[PDB]
């Protein structure tokens, strides 16, 4: 090795210290270098090399994935086990939605329970952020796994209850799967 | 050159059913595979794991054979699509633990510029009532 | 003391004006991706109106349109003019509708009475039926009972076209409000397009029918045309009321093609405009004729004679038949619009002579009732 | 205050001249002896600076696109749903420490 | 003759033109200087111990989507 | 009420009306240039009317402080119009052409809502 | 809403055709321009070049799709950097007022059939920006918006799944065979 | 179409004349095919002997917060929260 | 027998014009972990003991003061040089 340039203590690396010899044999390798492109070559071969590792591209959508069971996706309005509405309207996923996304609207209904008119998530306006989910005090709400969500229409995008509700039917087997993955851990 | 390769392409080609049956398969995937028959959806896809590749290439799904072309990224169940993303290591065939409730609703795929599109409306029923003459 | 239509507070005017404030006013416009429809629709999204923009096109055609109004504001309906089913449902809700339908040449799928006095009829009842309150419908200004050609002999069926469609739709249609324009012009327009376009031209000599020195031309401007059509929309007064759609000056067509050449620059030393008369000149005619029978879609630059007759048509106004100033509008002159309008096609700029330096072009001269007694003699 | 100018440090630390453009665009605090007073962040023809506290969140025009004009325009404000404030106000002082101290 | 320029001019300098409010708002709009109300059903007031400004209300409707 | 305050530019209001009438200089000589390099409908009569009016829009301002600020705005303005920086939309700004002069006298109010 | 078929629904059905128009056509012309249109479809839909504005925080998606784990060439896609040369738009990211003439001046530069994406929350509606001064709520005040993927961003699958159903679209565009009734 | 005629639970139909149905004419009205009030309703009434019970309606921290409900009277006694109920007697 | 590579052959060319001996990238399930996994305990905290633990002799909130106007201090009451002197040379 070359000696440094400047002397260097200790938490620290010079990354140019290292001189540039004027040894014969250290010129004409440098020269040799240049006048038959020796790191080209290095280079070139590589990519050669480079060709004969298997590409990583998966071959969506038939292979697919990885997610993680805490992925943040479509959203939805779970039941619970006897098929009963979980909201309560309790107003705290509004309260602390980010974006402002979430418009609630809850009255009795005839049986005299707590329970929400109008729900509605605005998927342009949320941010998939998930606090309204870490706040539910009944996990009435969840960040579903779907985000295949996509519409050709900007007014298809506002989730209302129905929507939110269906949602909730639709998944509600991979939901369940996840919640008994974290409920203990998150 | 062909180190046990054009036998393995034998035997994927051959049992396929032939060359039209290697060929509809190649023509519709862009790739063939060989894997064991995880399980059988309800609505006909058919679910494909080998360890022999990588995460990506793990798992993988042949759709209902009546989407001719037409084969969607939501095709996949619910009870199947935490398994195919790797998400849950318990095939549904396997793990009977996940919920068996009533009121679940069948797959649909993401129906949008069609009749059949969701479009939103007012969940409220109208607030201020109007003064009937009549009444 | 003018009834009310609906108690529904939700379907009732409301808001401060803008994309937002629902007008009270649910339209369809028929023919909305036209040269027309656009200056239209985004009146009236302006006013913040629900609109149902039917359409025969690909919805690619009419996806612009979405950018008009707010959120469900503007929705598709695919339908066909020979499908009566479909324009009932599309104007089963609504609350006015608007006939901008018809061509200005002929199809191999529709004859100019098919498409534009069958099918407005055809419209009407299905709108009356539906109970509309209000319709509106266009008539060429130089309408007449019996046609004449003046300088081509099947020429002059649009002409006829347009007075079977008026009489018709009034009979189909108590109170319709009939507005009547002539060779509107503004930006992608079939006015200023024609005059411009090359097939136009012959090598450097535009023909005009006599010379263009015995026609009187009244264009006016598209965005006060559709401004027109929302104030009289907004307004059911105007029902069953006639509009002859004029602009501020009168003007002799060879003033206007004078000063559009001079607007373009296409008069400074070399580009060599000059004025022919269409009847010395034989080729323009086949040119028209063969452009028309060649192209299958819109003939290249409107050629087709039809368009020929209309340049050659005057445009005779009426008094007692009301106008833009019954309807409230302002009418910005073609001295303010024009020269932006016509921007795009100034060239010319030769080397070989000077730029820049010279004038603006100097405007036109209008002209006044005697002096057109004058012309006539 | 919002009138009187303020010194600059442009002639101190070069670093801060991006700076003192920028507080100009946001607040309207003129510098004095500052080079180049153009405007940063904001969009050309703005009017008033946003981050004062008198300011609507909102501001007072946005933006569409005209056919008529085949241009941007600017309009007066129209909100699809109008900003929900909530009022998070404490009834109950949860700092005494800081109650009569730093009085005048 | 100077104190690095100072000079003398009125205390009240209305600043409405430089402000860049429109003027539509200026002129069509008051501003109701009070102390935010006491909350019926609380029992602290340390959220009343300001001076409070805002703008009359003008208008909600509801959006027809 | 007087307050004994700094400067910022000019010490006296005829300092203020020769930095004012500078500016005016600078916006007049301007105009032609932009009727050329800005592809707008704007013409050279109407570009100096409305520099008129939009000079009136603030006749009674009084401050010497004041006035001092809104000629600052307007030596950026200039700055802004004079290279290009600007926009067509940007620049047509002045004439506010989207909205319709909405109703002013009480009827057209009353009938046409708050 | 509705709902997949079940087994045996599938099993009597047949298959589902190619031309999503299907077979049905009566006279030659009209058998003729459906394959016509087909040819049409399957090259704007085979060959598609997103011309990558990408403002913003959405950008790195609309880079990881370029990367090799999601291959979006895979699919017949091209970064095309000219809007000249660009058939499709992703706009990404928040649209500021700055920047809307700008996004306006190079949609239309962009010659048609033209296509956009409007990728992300904050180019759908101004996503979490959306009560700013400055910011356009969402993009479909400047711009006819074709497809919307939500997210913020999209997870990258979901970025390509749009791009999928933006081929559907083009797939089933119909031009000549209903110019022919035109 | 009967997509947009069925009454929402929460009990909205548009009226035979309103504009507002206008937005269905090519998209579905979703409505949900359960309602909870029939489901509720459906369960049946749990007993205990208790004056006083608790349920957390779903299982664990999978449901919603523990809440003791006393039975003593005569009548049935509804869970906030989950709508369970439960009957003394 | 365990990842797909390619054949022996270019594996060696390959490792021979990488010039350092190759190892592989793409991730396999038997490379990567148990992917289902046993619920986890998150072990109790040391401020959720549960006696002497008191809130008000344990918060910070609480604990923090106003700015204190140094020359005040005096008037209640080496050159002097912010911090260590650091060799940023
Ligand atoms: N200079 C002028 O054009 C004049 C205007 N008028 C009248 O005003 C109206 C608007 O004028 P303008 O826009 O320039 O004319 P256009 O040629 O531009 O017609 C515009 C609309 O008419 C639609 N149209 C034509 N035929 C049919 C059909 N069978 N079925 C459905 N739609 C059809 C077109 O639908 P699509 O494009 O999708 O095929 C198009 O959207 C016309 O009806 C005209 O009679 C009167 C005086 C002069
Ligand atoms: S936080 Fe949960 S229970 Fe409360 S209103 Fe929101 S969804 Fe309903
Ligand atoms: S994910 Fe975040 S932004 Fe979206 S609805 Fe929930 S709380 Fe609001
Ligand atoms: S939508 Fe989300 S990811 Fe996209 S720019 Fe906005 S914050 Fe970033
Ligand atoms: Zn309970």
């Amino acid at each position: 090795e070359p000696k440094d340039i400047v002397e260097v203590p200790k938490g620290y690396v010079y990354v140019n210290n290292k001189e540039l010899s004027m040894e014969f044999a250290d010129i004409t390798d440098r020269a040799a270098s240049t006048m038959f492109f020796g790191e080209l070559l290095r280079g070139f071969a590589v990519t050669l090399a480079h060709i004969f590792k298997e590409p990583a591209t998966i071959n969506y959508p038939f292979e697919k994935g990885p997610l993680s069971p805490r992925f943040r996706g479509e959203h939805a309005l779970r039941r619970y086990p006897s098929g009963e509405e979980r909201c309560i309207a309790c107003k705290l996923c509004e309260a602390i939605c980010p974006a402002q996304a979430i418009t609630i609207e809850a009255e009795e209904r005839a049986d005299g329970s707590r329970r929400t008119t109008r729900y509605d998530i605005d998927m342009t306006k949320c941010i998939y952020c998930g606090f309204c989910q870490e706040a539910c005090p009944v996990d009435a709400i969840v960040e579903g796994p779907n985000f295949e969500f996509s519409t050709e229409t900007h007014e298809e995008l506002l989730y209302n209850k129905e929507k939110l509700l269906c949602n909730g039917d639709k998944w509600e087997s991979e939901i369940a799967s996840n919640l008994q993955a974290d409920h203990l851990y998150r | 050159l062909g180190i046990n390769r054009l036998t393995k392409l034998f035997q994927m080609v051959r049992e396929a059913g032939g060359l039209k049956q290697a060929y509809l398969k190649l023509y519709r995937n862009d790739d063939l595979k060989i894997g064991t028959l995880v399980g059988i959806d309800k609505y006909g896809n058919k679910y494909f794991e080998n360890p022999y590749y990588f995460y990506g290439r793990n798992r993988w799904i042949e759709f209902a054979p009546h989407v001719n072309m037409d084969y969607d990224g939501s095709m996949i169940p619910a009870e199947w699509y935490g398994w195919m993303h790797y998400k849950t290591d318990l095939p549904p065939i396997r793990d009977g633990c996940r919920p068996k409730y009533k009121w679940i609703a069948d797959h649909s795929e993401n129906l949008s510029g069609t009749k059949e599109a969701y479009y939103p409306y007012s969940t409220t029923p109208n607030k201020v009532e109007a003064w009937e003459p009549k009444a | 003391p003018r009834p009310l239509k609906t108690t529904n507070p939700a379907a009732m005017k409301r808001g401060t004006g803008g994309r937002s404030s629902f007008n009270g006013i649910v339209a369809t416009v028929f023919g909305a991706t036209g040269f027309v429809g656009r200056y239209v629709c985004n009146k009236l999204g302006k006013s913040g109106t629900q609109m149902i923009l039917p359409y025969r096109g690909d919805d690619s055609d009419v996806i612009r349109l979405k950018v008009t109004g707010d959120l469900g504001q503007v929705l598709f309906h695919f339908y066909n003019l020979e499908d009566p089913a479909s324009i009932r449902d599309a104007v089963k809700h609504s609350n006015v509708v608007i006939n901008l339908v018809g061509r200005d040449f002929e199809t191999k799928n529709f004859k100019f009475k098919d498409v534009h006095v069958n099918g407005a009829e055809r419209i009407a009842r299905i709108a009356r039926e539906a109970g509309v309150e209000r319709f509106i419908h266009l008539s060429s200004l130089n309408v007449e009972a019996n046609p004449k050609d003046l300088y081509v002999k099947g020429g002059s069926e649009w002409l006829k076209s347009k007075y079977e469609g008026e009489l018709r739709v009034r009979d189909a249609f108590p109170n319709a409000t009939i507005i009547r324009p002539a060779d509107i012009y503004g930006s992608e327009d079939r006015f200023l397009r024609y005059y411009a376009h090359i097939w136009r031209r012959q090598f450097r000599s535009m023909p005009l029918w006599h010379k263009g020195e015995k026609t009187v031309k009244q264009p006016v401007y598209v965005s006060d045309v559709a401004q027109a059509i929302i104030n009289a929309a907004k307004d059911p007064d105007s029902a069953g009321r006639i509009y002859q759609a004029v602009g501020p000056k009168r003007y002799q067509l060879s003033e206007l093609v004078d000063w559009f050449h001079r607007l373009m620059r296409k008069d400074q030393k070399r580009w060599g405009y000059m004025r022919y008369d269409m009847r010395w000149d034989p080729t323009f005619l086949l040119k028209a004729k063969l452009n028309s029978f060649i192209c299958p879609g819109t003939p290249i630059g409107g050629l087709h004679p039809a368009r020929i007759e209309r340049e050659a048509v005057t445009d005779k106004v009426l008094t007692g038949v009301p106008t833009l100033e019954d309807l409230g509008v302002t009418l910005t002159t073609m001295e303010q619009q024009v020269p932006w309008e016509l921007r795009p096609y100034r060239a010319a700029l030769y080397y070989d002579a000077e730029l820049g330096e010279f004038e603006t072009p100097s405007p036109p001269k209008c002209i006044e009732a005697r002096d057109e007694l004058r012309l006539f003699a | 205050d919002e009138l009187t100018p303020l010194d600059s440090a442009c002639e101190v630390h070069k670093a801060a001249n991006w700076y003192e453009r920028e507080i100009w665009d946001m607040y309207g605090v003129f510098f004095a002896n500052h080079p180049d007073l153009r405007r940063i962040l904001t969009d050309y023809g703005f009017e008033g600076h946003p981050q004062r506290r008198d300011f609507p969140l909102s501001g007072y025009v946005e933006l569409r696109y005209d056919d008529e004009k085949k241009r941007v325009v600017c309009e007066p404000l129209e909100l699809a749903q109008e900003f929900r404030k909530f009022d998070l106000s404490a009834p109950w002082e949860q700092f005494p420490n800081f109650r009569n101290a730093n009085p005048p | 003759n100077k104190l690095s320029g100072k000079i003398t001019v009125p205390t009240a300098v209305n600043l409405s033109p430089i402000s860049g409010v429109p003027e539509e708002h200026i002129r069509e709009r008051r501003v109701r200087i009070h102390i935010p109300p006491k909350n019926a059903m609380q029992s602290g007031t340390d959220n009343v111990n300001t001076w409070q400004i805002e703008f009359d209300n003008r208008e909600r409707w509801e959006n027809p989507l | 009420a007087v307050q004994q305050v700094r400067p910022i530019l000019s010490v006296d209001r005829e300092e203020a009306r020769k930095r004012a009438l500078n500016l005016y200089k600078a916006w007049y000589r301007q105009i032609p240039y932009i009727v050329m390099d800005y592809d707008i409908p704007m013409t050279v009569e109407q570009c100096r009317d409305k520099l008129r009016e939009e000079f009136v829009k603030h006749r009674n301002v009084t401050d010497i402080r004041v006035i001092d600020m809104l000629v600052i705005k307007g030596q950026m303005e200039l700055k802004e119009s004079v290279e290009i920086w600007k926009q067509k939309g940007h620049i047509m700004r002045y004439w506010k052409e989207s909205q319709d002069p909405k109703p002013t006298d009480f009827l057209s109010k009353f009938i046409q809502g708050v | 809403q509705q709902t997949l078929p079940v087994a045996e629904v599938a099993q009597n059905l047949p298959k589902k055709g190619y031309s999503p128009f299907g077979t049905k056509q009566s006279s030659v012309a009209e058998w003729s321009l459906a394959r016509l249109d087909d040819l049409l479809n399957w090259g704007r839909k085979g060959s598609i070049w997103p011309l990558t504005f990408g403002l913003a925080c959405c950008a790195v998606e609309m880079m990881h799709i370029a990367a090799p784990r999601y291959d979006m060439d895979r699919y017949g896609v091209v970064f095309r950097a000219s809007p000249r040369q660009a058939d499709v738009i992703i706009v990404a990211g928040t649209l500021t007022n700055k920047m809307a003439p700008a996004l306006r001046k190079v949609y239309d530069q962009m010659p048609e059939p033209r296509w956009v994406i409007s990728m992300g929350s904050c180019a759908n509606g101004g996503g979490y920006y959306h009560y700013s001064y400055s910011v356009v709520r969402g993009c479909d005040r400047i711009i006819p918006v074709d497809i919307y993927v939500p997210g913020c961003p999209p997870t990258a699958e979901a970025l390509m799944y749009g791009v999928l159903q933006l081929q559907k679209k083009v797939k089933r565009m119909k031009t000549l065979q209903m110019w022919y009734r035109k | 179409r009967g997509d947009i005629e069925k009454v929402t639970h929460t009990g909205q139909v548009f009226d035979k004349e309103d504009y507002r149905n206008a937005r269905f004419v090519n998209a579905k009205r979703y409505v949900n095919e359960n309602w909870g009030i029939k489901l509720i309703e459906e369960v049946p009434p749990k007993e205990c002997t208790e004056r006083v019970v608790f349920c957390d309606g779903g299982d664990g921290p999978l449901g919603h917060p523990k809440v003791y409900i006393n039975l003593d009277k005569p009548g049935n006694h509804i869970c906030g929260y989950c709508g369970l109920r439960f009957v003394k007697k | 027998a365990l990842r797909r590579d390619v054949s022996p052959l270019i594996q060696r060319i390959r490792a021979f014009l990488l010039g350092r001996e190759h190892n592989l990238a793409l991730r396999f399930e038997d490379g990567l972990a148990d992917r289902t996994q046993p619920q986890p305990e998150i072990p109790d905290g040391p401020s959720h003991l549960l006696s002497a633990n008191y809130y008000c002799q344990r918060d910070g909130r609480r604990e923090v003061l106003p700015p204190i106007d140094l020359v005040e201090q005096q008037k209640q009451l080496k050159l002097p040089t912010p911090g260590k002197v650091y060799a940023w040379d």
